[PDB]
């Protein structure tokens, strides 16, 4: 879509500027409609393709997505896995791609999701940390941060909001569910009345919008009427529903929260949709037909920005999930998105692959061990280390305290017994808790209020020595949440220049003898590139690339691994 | 006091003037056509777009309206026509002054 | 007649009578031969066109299935079925249809659709708030896109309404466990179609068919344009008068498809 056509339409992104995130939400309440986000730059490929979906896949149909959004609510395209995994695998600048997107997609919203007590990072941080990223974030395009803890810890939540009404943006609190709100037999704890509870708190910390985070796809389809019934009549913020298609029943409870009148829903694309990503936009559309509420949305358009992702998905057959079919048990372990695939892909790793029916279980059991918990990131992870420890040790229940002082726990779970990951509902266990860190004293506090905000000047004169001149403010938090990792991707941007430039197949597979590819590096500025031979090997393995580019014969010398 | 050129030709002619201008240190811009993916000159200038991708032969070095598109979207501020495609052609320097790009020729 | 005949015979209690057009008229042969055999005879109507939309068709219209059933229970059908092959039966119109017929005929009422636009549970959900007595499903593994919605997400997504699944889901589960390993086998024939497709609401295809249909588009020269193989199917169907798209009605309009393009 032209980009001057683009340039006219006036979509969410113009209505923050107008009258304020204060004035967004308003305007959410008032809309019968029901709006929706689209997650498929962001939470539908981090589900069905290890997060590995390429700057340049989106960037080629960011404009005729900006036109099929046009009245979308936002579009969900940073934060989850999607920093540390662009920088890591993908070998490429996250910040660019939002920089790039930014400018391709000026109409909508840009959401992304925050990890209420370290962003998007991977260990605990400062808060001049939290606020710095959020700073910069903001000022590249983000919109609606939506900041979700793991614990549901309303305290850790506090500073990541501080840092978002600063740069007076869009603050989304999250909300994460569990349980099973139908059966009181399920829990004394995670009940109707905690989720109210829960809500209440939230609006008075003054987040903008209310979001509930069914990362597990728990959320059955009366439960979310149920749910949403109660919270539409608890709380004034608009209510913006998350849940993933992992049991096959998502649709149906969008349907459902939907007749409650959930203000937004979290979609994606019928061909990025389905098992453990999220619901597909266009089945909704549809399906709602003959009742009173309607998607708000271009179809003919969704079905065409379906097509396209169709065949790019194919770009990536190589990190597809092995989840091919809907899964139920997932009410039994409540195991959330990737992790029962993943889990397994761990516990055939070292030889219970024939006991993972007792590894499921090790899961629900642990869980009730550390006194029901909330399972996301990272409190998922030590639920999933100690149901392998456990098994593989022959452990119990009771026996986990007997034999405790000589057993060896996970540095996950002597880690969340620590306080590290923050306070779970419950509280610890003590008993458990002892046995577990053999001594070492606990956080009485979050993690947080504990560091020396870091010296974000020291980062500079370390980061300019290193590397050319020209460091920016993006550079420096990305390195501090990321130094091995950022040290990194400047090695490789130094060897191989940007990698982001060129196309999926070839960045992943390389040239075939005959093979013609071009790469746009800047405006107007091309690289045409032939393959015309590869020769046998040398004295001492080094093959010969007989190259055309740019009407100039070239040969380049590449050590072969025989 | 100009700063960006761009060369509504192909060949010979457009490489000779790149070079004047690098001479002069002015950026140059080259157009070529989908035959001329592969003509020398594309690879003189600084940057160099297509002229359409929907159109033909040599009739895609005689088109006004897109060509005045892809100089307006460089920003240009001049256009040689070289020779022997709209260096005469009277209609082509008259819709280059309505669009602020000084034509360079009589 | 033999063949009813042997099978009824040979294990099979319940014949699910279907014909491509549905003409009642020549549903009329295998049913006296089951009744015969004093076994269960199903009366199926195939669903196609859109009760929710009145600019779909003049023709099958919810009067047009109302009269339709009362014609086939005249027939003697012991039960009347509702086949929707194609997966066309969105879920508001799912319970109109079923609310209708229920009221319109003392049969019990028997529902298959296809899990193909992935509203196939929604569709369920609806036409058991309306009534339906028995429905399709398939073990979870063995289940969704072009086949029927998995029992085992319809079990649960039945919490806290009216109406329950009578099944056992602790065995279903044990079951969908078995079919993941054995569907292993036969990875040489899955097909393409990975996630739902909502354009089955303009062209109708029925089950395989649009997967089957696009090798051969592509053996011809078509491949790169079932862009209008698919147009035409729908434009060939209303050439031919709107008609009901199963085996082998549908290999006609598919045919004709090819052909045209
Ligand atoms: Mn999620
Ligand atoms: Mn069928």
């Amino acid at each position: 879509v032209s980009s001057s056509k683009i340039a006219s339409f006036s979509g969410t992104k113009q209505l923050l500027d107008e009258v304020g995130p204060k004035g967004v939400a308003e305007w959410v309440k008032k809309q019968d409609d029901v709006l929706l986000t689209d997650t498929t730059f962001r939470d539908a490929h981090q589900s069905l393709l290890a997060t590995r979906v390429r700057t340049k896949d989106m960037i080629n149909i960011a404009s005729k997505t900006a036109d099929v959004f046009k009245d979308g609510f936002s579009l969900e395209m940073w934060g989850g896995a999607t920093f540390d995994v662009a920088y890591n695998f993908l070998k490429e600048n996250p910040w660019e791609r939002l920089e790039r997107l930014r400018k391709a997609i000026p109409n909508v919203l840009f959401q992304m999701l925050l990890r209420a007590s370290n962003a998007v990072g991977y260990k605990n941080y400062p808060d001049n940390v939290i606020h710095k990223f959020v700073q910069e974030s903001a000022k590249a395009g983000i919109d609606v941060f939506r900041i979700f803890d793991s614990l549901n810890w309303v305290d850790q939540m506090k500073v990541a909001n501080e840092a978002v009404q600063e740069a007076g943006k869009i603050s989304e609190g999250t909300i994460c569910y569990t349980g099973d709100i139908l059966n009181p037999e399920r829990s004394n704890i995670y009940t109707l009345e905690y989720y109210v509870k829960l809500a209440k708190e939230l609006e008075r910390e003054g987040f903008h919008i209310l979001a509930i985070k069914d990362m597990a796809g728990l959320l059955k389809p009366k439960a979310a009427y149920e749910l949403i019934g109660e919270l539409k009549s608890a709380v004034d913020l608009p209510i913006h529903l998350h849940t993933h298609d992992t049991s096959g029943n998502g649709l149906l409870t969008y349907k459902q929260a939907i007749d409650a009148g959930v203000d937004i829903i979290d979609t994606a694309v019928a061909s990025m949709s389905g098992l453990t990503s999220q619901p597909s936009a266009n089945s909704l559309y549809y399906a709602l037909n003959g009742f009173p509420r309607h998607l708000r949305t271009d179809i003919e358009g969704m079905e065409s920005l379906s097509h396209y992702w169709s065949t790019v998905r194919t770009y990536y057959s190589d990190f597809e999930s092995d989840i091919k079919s809907p899964n139920t048990e997932i009410y039994q372990h409540e195991m959330p998105g990737g992790q029962y695939s993943n889990l397994s892909q761990q516990a055939k790793s070292l030889g219970l692959g024939e006991r993972f029916d007792e590894v499921k279980d090790m899961y629900r059991r642990v869980n009730f061990l550390f006194g029901d918990i909330v399972k996301v990131t990272p409190s998922s992870k030590v639920v999933g280390d100690m149901a392998l420890y456990m098994v593989q040790n022959d452990l119990d229940e009771q026996s986990v305290i007997t034999d405790g002082y000589k057993l060896d726990f996970p540095e996950s779970v002597v880690s969340f017994f620590k306080g590290e990951i923050g306070q779970p509902v419950n509280g610890f266990n003590k008993d458990l808790q002892a046995v577990i860190l053999k001594g070492q004293e606990a956080l009485t506090a979050r993690p947080g209020e504990y560091l020396e905000p870091v010296d974000f000047e020291k980062v500079r004169e370390l980061l300019e020595e290193e590397q050319q001149g020209p460091v920016t403010e993006q550079d420096i938090i990305s390195y501090v949440l990321y130094p091995k990792v950022y040290e990194q991707y400047i090695q490789t941007r130094n060897q191989y220049g940007n990698l982001s430039l060129l196309d999926t197949p070839t960045f992943f597979f390389g040239m075939r003898n005959g093979e013609t590819v071009e790469i746009e590096i800047d405006k107007g500025k091309r690289l045409i590139i032939k393959l015309e031979t590869i020769s046998e090997p040398d004295e001492n393995g080094n093959r010969t690339i007989y190259y055309a580019m740019n009407g100039q014969a070239r040969r380049i010398y590449i050590k072969d691994e025989n | 006091q100009i700063k960006k050129l761009l060369v509504a030709n192909r060949g010979e002619i457009a490489i000779r003037i790149f070079r004047a201008a690098a001479e002069l240190d002015i950026s140059t811009v080259a157009i070529y056509s989908n035959e001329d993916k592969s003509s020398l000159h594309r690879y003189k200038a600084d940057e160099s777009y297509l002229v359409g991708s929907d159109l033909g032969p040599a009739e895609s070095y005689l088109n006004i309206e897109r060509i005045i598109d892809v100089a307006k979207q460089a920003n240009v501020d001049a256009i040689h026509p070289g020779y022997g495609f709209l260096s005469e052609n009277e209609q082509f320097a008259r819709r280059c002054a309505e669009e602020g790009i000084k034509f360079i020729g009589p």
